[PDB]
RNA sequence: UCUUGGUGGUAGUAGCAAAUAUUCAAAUGAGAACUUUGAAGACUGAAGUGGGGAAAGGUUCCACGUCAACAGCAGUUGGACGUGGGUUAGUCGAUCCUAAGAGAUGGGGAAGCUCCGUUUCAAAGGCCUGAUUUUAUGCAGGCCACCAUCGAAAGGGAAUCCGGUUAAGAUUCCGGAACCUGGAUAUGGAUUCUUCACGGUAACGUAACUGAAUGUGGAGACGUCGGCGCGAGCCCUGGGAGGAGUUAUCUUUUCUUCUUAACAGCUUAUCACCCCGGAAUUGGUUUAUCCGGAGAUGGGGUCUUAUGGCUGGAAGAGGCCAGCACCUUUGCUGGCUCCGGUGCGCUUGUGACGGCCCGUGAAAAUCCACAGGAAGGAAUAGUUUUCAUGCCAGGUCGUACUGAUAACCGCAGCAGGUCUCCAAGGUGAACAGCCUCUAGUUGAUAGAAUAAUGUAGAUAAGGGAAGUCGGCAAAAUAGAUCCGUAACUUCGGGAUAAGGAUUGGCUCUAAGGGUCGGGUACGAUCAACUUAGAACUGGUACGGACAAGGGGAAUCUGACUGU
RNA sequence: CUCGUAGCGGUUCUGACGUGCAAAUCGAUCGUCGAAUUUGGGUAUAGGGGCGAAAGACUAAUCGAACCAUCUAGUAGCUG
């Protein structure tokens, strides 16, 4: 809202950096079953809720 | 089967009073041993206009008895009384207009305005535009006066009771006609909100004991007991005769 | 001119309102902006204030009045038995 | 950023242990017929306030260059 | 161009103005010209002296 | 014509947020936030305007000095110099009748 | 019409048709109706498809790489995908204040979750000592009667502006120039043997010019409408100094640059006030009729500084050019940047007034002043300095971007909805419609063809409501000037009633202003668009597009505006 | 008060659309347009309650009684 509170900012600082994919090398480990990040967020598929 | 508009403002919600610009409570000065023994010497500073109210208000300013210091009453304003006024409050004070002083202190026919009901609770009688009491009779021993109050009625109040002498400003005010809705709106919009009204007899029977029907119809006797309750006090309440005021 | 025969102030209400009630306002707008003679310094310069105020536009002096003129007749009256009163206490 | 209209004052004002720079302009003012001359101008750089001498008269101007302390630094232009 | 044929005369006609008398140019506009002119020759009238101070008064009103 | 900008985030004509076109040297035209006007100081008594006195917002009387905020006299800064001179008759015409009135009482119960 | 999941026919069907519109060439590329650049055509047309913001979003901003999915065609493009970069404040907000309100405590109720109440029936408490050597300043006087706290990113409020800078930040960075608050503190000045200033008749003036408790006053602090005055910015325009356009012909021409911030000093005012004077033959005076023996007119003054002018800031910056360098580090040098006019213009701010109300149109923090005289203090400057200068510090949080025909809500890239600022030229009464400038966009699956039936827009001979439940839809009327205008009426209206004429262009005519002046029978000068009239002229056109009332006679019904 | 923009409503075409652009839009034609106006933010009133210039209207596409969970696998002489 260009005015936030700072509470407002952590979270939105959070979800910034939750925003990638899944590592590479965590797909090659030994019984590794994760095939892709299933807790992506998109600013535009997803609104996140405050 | 749900709760009517005259029951609903018990609430105070959206019933209450529209008291922001108001100037304060219109009280006499508190009765203390200035009052009771000699008078006191008030000065009018402002005649101000009281918001939601008819009657102007004036602002009378005296010196504390016990420490150096202003303290500012504040009056409703008598007809006749100016700025620039010294005002007298007290038991030995003169009947002027405009003066506070005892009821046993005044004579029979003296016509007195913001009288207390109870000596020294700051005014309760003759308050609203153009109103006054007029003194009808004394009783010196246990001391009591006799009044006419506005409504044409008789009181007995303590000779220890005060008044302001003269009328109260602002009569003939009702005399003059609104003409429209609007000036109907912004006298409400200061006082509270009871305005306007719907007729119960144009509503629905879940809303009012009046509606309903293929006619707009009352059905029952509008006259209902005094022993009755809420839902069922919607019309005339304990009325002794209705209609027409012809003999 | 004479722009209108009767209504007067009460042209600004049109045709609305009456007949009756149009008349029943006029005298009272009449007397409510008419300038009064003011009693402490003797011009005509006393216009009301919001309904029983009445300042003198000199010498700055407020009196607290009727609603729409500035003395009432029933508080008339007051002035004279109030007065009365106040010999006959004093005799 | 005060304008200094005397000699006396602005040079009381070069000691004055806060200033330490000072600026001096030459501004060209050609007019038709009345004055067209070669202005001077002497900003001082006290801590709170710029301090400007006009003089417009191109003798003073050289008077004054000369007789400015050597612990300030002037800018010319 | 136009506005010189304006100055002119010009499409003026009463085939060329869409609005009243008063919306083109105010009646009281006109009474407030006109009376300043008034008041400012009677006032050069009487203090350069061609009128006294008395048919100054009548002419005032008048005016 | 070049068209301006509110300069600070209030986007609403409010009365804090009151502004004035100005042209920069730059060359260019701006907004610029112009603030309140003040209110000169109202006489103590007859409340008109009270002259040789200072009209600043109210925390600005308290950089200025001395002398915007007073004028010379007795009740300098309060009352209106016209109000000060009435009160000066007033006071002076009043002891003379108490004296006077002390006088007429005392001696008007000494014979009686 | 079971449950969950999967799958068909319909069917390559319906459809992908609102928002005027695209086209040529080149570049990139595997691939171009859609990308990029150029050219062209167009549109939004300043109440914008333009520049910012509030709520909300949250990284969508910007760069590089990329095109599997997504952008209902396509895609080399992207608000997509991958990797990163990006938000700088003493001065802008939050923070502080109170509003409507919310809400603890004391206390009462309720089995209890908890309810009431916000000053109450409470033993509800901090504030400075005049000023320091028995002071961690109290182990002392002395003062104060209220009584939490939350509540506004639109209300109140200490103080920052210009220029430049980025791929993306900016009233935050950089450069220059200020200011405020809090603290400490020296010097100069001021005042002082009259110990706490002097001048003026006064209004009041000044660089200063002690002031405790307590009290009082002011500011913060206020409606709406109208007209008038003044200011800023814009618009219009003259002369000149450049640059660009057109140039068969005409055009001393058309477009364009010619700027000055916060802050500071000096001046600047309607209103208000002071002195002299004493007014009827009443005078002054506003657009608007108020004022004057409670002292007008008049002659002298005083004050507020809205606001304007000068100067500093500041021409050194910004703009427009020119010349020369011409992977020149990348520029270097030079010139100009000047003087006006106009106003029922537009937007805005303000001032003095007037109208309106049974409506008279917040509060507090905060800051100042006065009254009072507590205390302390005089040498060549004792104190005190709200005078000038000098020193130090200014925390935390926010800041990018969109703000919507793609960044919000509506299942979504939905013709919906969602608060606000700025606002160019012409036509015209106009913020209307229509066209253009600045800026912006040219996005919406396309191509071909021109069947029916549609949807949207038209026109129609003669008739003119015969249609239909019903003139539904459409047509007709329409601006302005002048004429004329009924019944009825609550006397205000009806009413633009009804009706009827005129309207273009050109060339003229006539009114209607401002500044300049007299002797101890006078016209230079400039400027504005209204109105009236005339002639001439024309395929009798002329409110030439646009814009824009159909009217009348009756009855019912609700008085009316409003819901 | 009136004509009429912006605005705020929603008369008529019973127009378009009616597997829509849209679970209420689009277009024309309209009402009203300086106040009983329109509107943002804050705040208060809560389900048999509120609120209602009154239509059983509105109270998150839900209203002659909101929504959520539980009692509850409520009961069914009725249909599959
Ligand atoms: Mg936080
Ligand atoms: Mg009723
Ligand atoms: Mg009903
Ligand atoms: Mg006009
Ligand atoms: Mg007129
Ligand atoms: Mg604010
Ligand atoms: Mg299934
Ligand atoms: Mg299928
Ligand atoms: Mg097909
Ligand atoms: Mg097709
Ligand atoms: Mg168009
Ligand atoms: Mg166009
Ligand atoms: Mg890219
Ligand atoms: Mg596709
Ligand atoms: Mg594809
Ligand atoms: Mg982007
Ligand atoms: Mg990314
Ligand atoms: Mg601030
Ligand atoms: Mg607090
Ligand atoms: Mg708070
Ligand atoms: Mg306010
Ligand atoms: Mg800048
Ligand atoms: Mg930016
Ligand atoms: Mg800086
Ligand atoms: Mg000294
Ligand atoms: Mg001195
Ligand atoms: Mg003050
Ligand atoms: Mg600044
Ligand atoms: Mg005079
Ligand atoms: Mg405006
Ligand atoms: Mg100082
Ligand atoms: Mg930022
Ligand atoms: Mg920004
Ligand atoms: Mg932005
Ligand atoms: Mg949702
Ligand atoms: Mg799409
Ligand atoms: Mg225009
Ligand atoms: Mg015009
Ligand atoms: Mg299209
Ligand atoms: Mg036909
Ligand atoms: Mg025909
Ligand atoms: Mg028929
Ligand atoms: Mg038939
Ligand atoms: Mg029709
Ligand atoms: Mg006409
Ligand atoms: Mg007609
Ligand atoms: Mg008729
Ligand atoms: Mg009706
Ligand atoms: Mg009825
Ligand atoms: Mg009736
Ligand atoms: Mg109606
Ligand atoms: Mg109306
Ligand atoms: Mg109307
Ligand atoms: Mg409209
Ligand atoms: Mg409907
Ligand atoms: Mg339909
Ligand atoms: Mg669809
Ligand atoms: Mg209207
Ligand atoms: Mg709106
Ligand atoms: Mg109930
Ligand atoms: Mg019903
Ligand atoms: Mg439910
Ligand atoms: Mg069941």
């Amino acid at each position: 809202a260009a005015q936030k509170s700072f509470r407002i900012k952590q979270k939105m600082a959070k979800a910034k950096k939750q925003n990638r994919p899944l590592p590479q090398w965590i797909r090659l480990r030994t019984n590794n079953t994760i095939r892709y990040n299933a807790k992506r967020r998109n600013w535009r598929r997803t609104k996140m809720n405050i | 089967g749900r709760v009517i508009r005259n029951q609903r403002k018990g609430a105070g919600s959206i019933f209450t009073s529209h008291t922001r610009l108001r100037q304060g409570a219109a009280k006499l000065r508190t009765l203390d041993y200035a009052e009771r023994h000699g008078y006191i010497r008030g000065i009018v500073k402002q005649i101000v206009h009281d918001s939601g109210r008819g009657a102007p208000l004036a602002k009378v300013v005296f010196r504390d008895p016990y420490k150096y210091r202003l303290r500012e009453e504040i009056f409703i304003a008598n007809e006749g009384v100016h700025t620039g006024q010294f005002i007298y409050a007290g038991k030995k004070a003169s009947l002027n207009v405009g003066n506070v002083l005892p009821l046993g202190s005044v004579p029979e026919g003296t016509i007195v305005s913001n009288v207390e009901e109870k000596p020294g609770d700051r005014g309760a009688l003759a308050r609203a535009s153009g109103n006054y009491v007029i003194i009808i009779g004394h009783n010196p021993d246990e001391n009591k006066t006799r009044v006419r109050l506005p409504s044409g009625a008789k009181k007995v109040i303590s000779s220890d009771a005060r008044g302001v002498i003269g009328v109260i400003a602002g009569g003939g005010r009702v005399d003059k006609p609104l003409l429209k809705a609007g000036r109907a709106f912004h006298k409400y919009r200061l006082k509270r909100n009871s305005w306007p009204k719907t007729r119960g007899v144009a509503m629905n029977p879940v809303d009012h004991p009046h509606g309903g029907g293929n006619h707009q119809h009352i059905g029952k006797a509008s006259t209902i007991s005094r022993g009755a309750v809420s839902g069922q006090k919607a019309g005339l309440i304990a009325a002794r005769r209705t209609g027409l005021l012809r003999g | 001119a004479k722009r209108t025969k009767k209504v007067g102030i009460t042209g600004k209400y049109g045709v609305r309102y009456g007949s009756s009630l149009r008349r029943q306002v006029k005298k009272l707008e009449i007397q409510q902006h008419a300038r009064y003679d003011c009693s402490f310094c003797g011009k005509k310069t006393v216009k009301r204030g919001a309904a029983g105020i009445w300042t003198c536009s000199c010498c700055k002096k407020t009196v607290a009045g009727g609603a729409y003129t500035v003395s009432t007749a029933a508080a008339a009256t007051v002035r004279s038995t109030i007065r009365r009163l106040r010999e006959m206490v004093e005799a | 950023a005060r304008e200094i209209t005397d000699i006396k004052q602005f040079l009381e004002l070069t000691r004055r242990a806060d200033v330490k720079t000072a600026t001096v302009k030459i501004n060209k003012k050609l007019n038709k017929a009345g004055k067209p001359f070669r202005q001077t101008k002497f900003k001082v750089r006290g801590s709170s306030s710029l301090y400007t001498l006009v003089i417009n008269d191109a003798g003073k101007a050289k008077k004054l260059i000369q007789s400015l302390p050597p612990t300030l630094k002037v800018n010319r232009l | 161009a136009h506005a010189q044929s304006k100055r002119e005369g010009r499409h003026s006609g009463y085939g060329k103005r869409k609005g009243t008398r008063e919306a083109r140019l105010p009646s009281q506009v006109v009474w407030i010209r006109r009376l300043r002119v008034l008041r400012r020759l009677l006032a050069k009238y009487r203090d350069a002296g061609k009128i006294d101070k008395h048919l100054y008064h009548v002419l005032y009103k008048e005016s | 014509a070049q068209r301006v900008t509110f300069r600070r985030r209030n986007p609403y004509n409010t009365r804090s947020n009151k502004i004035k076109v100005v042209k920069t040297p730059g060359g260019i035209l701006r907004a610029q936030h112009v603030k309140k006007l003040a209110t000169r100081p109202k006489c103590g008594d007859c409340g008109s305007a009270l002259q040789g006195i200072s009209t600043l917002r109210p925390r600005q009387y308290a950089t200025v000095s001395k002398t915007h905020k007073t004028v010379s006299r007795a009740y300098g800064g309060s009352r209106c110099a016209n109000c000060v001179k009435e009160r000066i008759i007033r006071a002076f015409l009043i002891e003379e009748q108490k004296i006077v009135k002390k006088v007429v009482k005392e001696q008007t119960e000494a014979a009686k």
